[PDB]
């Protein structure tokens, strides 16, 4: 019933200059139902939350649900309005509202309030704390992260790699490759974006694997192991979604 | 009425006409629409070439009929179908900008199409110049003469129609060649996209202003591809069957008169 104001607060917090750093085609969409459940979705890939970013305790990610078919997840890829709509559709709820800036909102209006945001309406400080990304998309994995003592952290990960040398941070390239179909509205840009994001996911995962296997600090490999498990989930979801639409 | 005139006109009508071209039109580049245009021209030229051979058989039959008409005044496994239509794509799907550039400038860029158009337009002009074979008679008069003049007139009108269709295929190949040079002018050249990718690779500091150019570079490419999918879709050339030549059978032997004094 309440916390529409909390929805617009977090809707202004995603829309800050902390992480919206000139990413072509990136935007967020926030929505709330008649129950009071908050759902967000971005326009880059599936189950993506940016690095070192936290979400509040009520917030569900639209592209990260398990009660929803993977084929209708992939159908709503890069189109976050349609994503929160489909989340409400199978999750039985009626959407009370969608928040954002009206350029993003021009697509759909089925009984939705269409809340518009202005340069004073959004503060330019993110400032929100809650769940780490592993705890948002895979809380099963976040619970067996928490029952791992700081010594035995390598039992969650596969073995140390056959190459001792670091693999090489090529991510600034793969990210770029990822942004290339987002400059298009042709049929099939969605799939090409998902393939490039899957390659970014796998390389990020290999970097976190090596980062955990080479470090000797507690919080450092806990970062690296949580990163590895998150990208394990993301790579798996992208593989299922790319495979189900052939 | 004269017999030697008929015997000469039969040889004249049976004679070889122009040799049609046989060289295949090769696609200007490696884009699918370019290949579809080239393949449609291949099928059109093949079908036209078969129909012209059928017209040659008709002129042979007309010559035989003229010889039998001259003997009256004395003493001397498949059939033609339509042209197949290459199925063409609608609005194109997403394509990588570097890949579209690499395909657009890989090929002869329209040389084979120009040679095709030259050959078929010359063929046009040669059939047009070769229609005195079908003119009227000077001395030969009567019912059979009028029927033979009508048959020759039908072959003349069919030959002129065939010349028009040869001109149409030539203009089709010419059009696809002009469309390809417009596409080479408007699409981003490969050196520029590779240089832009490298300029993002050098200073990721410029990463917030390289992306509005690439979108610009994408959008155009996509106008090019949409137009090249739409305008390189050629109608197949369906020639009419050549009209049947008049059939005049060999006459019975002539009765010698003044016989039985």
């Amino acid at each position: 019933g309440d916390a529409l104001r909390l929805a617009r607060r977090i809707a202004a917090a995603l829309n800050a200059s902390d992480n919206n750093a000139g990413d072509y085609g990136f935007f967020w969409i926030t929505a709330v139902t008649t129950d009071g459940s908050i759902v967000v979705a971005n326009s880059y890939g599936l189950a993506y939350i940016p690095d070192g970013m936290e979400l509040p305790n009520k917030v569900y990610l639209a592209s990260a649900d398990h009660a929803i078919p993977v084929d209708e997840i992939a159908r709503c890829a890069t189109y976050p309005v349609l994503a929160v709509q489909a989340w409400a559709a199978f999750h039985d709820m009626t959407l009370r509202a969608v928040i954002g800036t009206a350029e993003q909102l021009a697509s759909s209006d089925p009984g939705v309030a269409k809340i518009v945001l202005e340069p004073d309406d959004i503060p330019e400080s993110g400032k929100m704390t809650g769940r780490s990304r592993l705890e948002v998309v895979d809380p099963s994995a976040a619970a067996q992260l928490a029952d791992t003592t700081d010594q035995r952290l390598l039992d969650l990960l596969p073995p140390a790699p056959v190459d001792v040398n670091p693999p090489g941070d090529e991510r600034h390239m793969l990210w770029f490759e990822l942004m290339k179909p987002m400059t298009s509205t042709a049929t099939g840009r969605e799939a090409a974006h998902l393939r490039a994001f899957r390659a970014y996911a796998a390389h990020s995962q290999e970097i976190a694997l090596h980062q955990a296997h080479t470090a000797t600090d507690a919080a450092v490999q806990r970062v690296a192991v949580a990163d590895w498990l998150y990208w394990q989930y993301v790579t798996g979801l992208l593989d299922r979604a790319l495979a189900a639409a052939c | 009425v004269d017999q030697q005139e008929i015997l000469n006109r039969a040889n004249e009508v049976e004679a070889p006409m122009a040799d049609p071209p046989t060289d295949v039109p090769i696609t200007p580049c490696e884009l699918t629409a370019a290949k579809n245009a080239a393949q449609q021209l291949v099928l059109s030229a093949d079908n036209m070439r078969e129909y012209l051979a059928a017209g040659a058989k008709e002129r042979q039959r007309l010559a035989t009929s003229l010889r039998n008409a001259a003997k009256a005044y004395g003493e001397v496994s498949a059939e033609l179908t339509d042209t197949p239509r290459v199925a063409t794509a609608g609005e194109p799907n997403f394509m990588d900008l570097k890949e579209a550039a690499r395909k657009l400038e890989t090929g002869d860029q329209g040389a084979s199409l120009a040679h095709f158009a030259d050959g078929w337009n010359t063929f046009n002009l040669t059939l047009q110049g070769d229609v005195k074979r079908f003119r009227g008679f000077d001395n030969w008069e009567g019912d059979a003469a009028t029927a033979c003049e009508a048959s020759l007139d039908q072959q003349r009108q069919w030959i002129l129609h065939m010349a028009k269709l040869s001109a149409a295929m030539a203009k089709q190949a010419q059009y696809v060649a002009q469309l390809h040079v417009w596409a080479r002018r408007e699409h981003p050249t490969y050196e520029d996209i590779v240089g832009l990718e490298r300029l993002y690779a050098e200073n990721p500091s410029a990463r917030d202003q390289i992306l509005p150019v690439y979108a610009e570079y994408q959008q155009r490419s996509e106008k090019v591809l949409t137009e090249y999918n739409n305008k390189a879709a050629l109608e197949p050339v369906n020639p009419p069957k050549p009209p049947p030549a008049i059939k005049i059978d060999p006459p019975p032997p002539p009765q010698e008169q003044g016989l039985i004094p």
